[PDB]
């Protein structure tokens, strides 16, 4: 079982790294978003 | 004729002293002033403008 737990932690490690990469992709969605919509406030800004 | 108030009057040296008192109102300094502000907006405009 403590073998079985190390695969566990193994599991863990990549449930982490798979954590890692949803937040990785709601960030960049994020940013994206936040980044895109700054641009269009900035133009809008700067035409008026 | 009527009223003693004749058109014009030869001039006076008092009347001088007003005379060289007056004179245009200068705008060369806010001329120069507005053509500066509108090259540099220019100047601002042609990168202000997102490419």
């Amino acid at each position: 079982h403590q073998l079985n737990e190390i695969r566990k932690k193994y599991t863990m490690r990549k449930s982490t790294i798979e954590t890692l990469r949803e937040k990785l992709d709601q960030l960049k969605r994020e940013a994206r978003k936040d980044v895109s919509q700054k641009i269009k406030d900035i133009d809008d800004q700067i035409q008026q | 004729n009527d009223n003693p108030i004749p058109k014009s009057v030869p001039l006076h040296p008092k009347s001088g002293k007003y005379f060289h008192n007056l004179h245009a109102r200068d705008l060369s300094n806010i001329y120069q002033q507005c053509y500066k502000q509108i090259d540099e907006t220019i100047n601002q405009l042609v990168d202000s403008t997102s490419p």
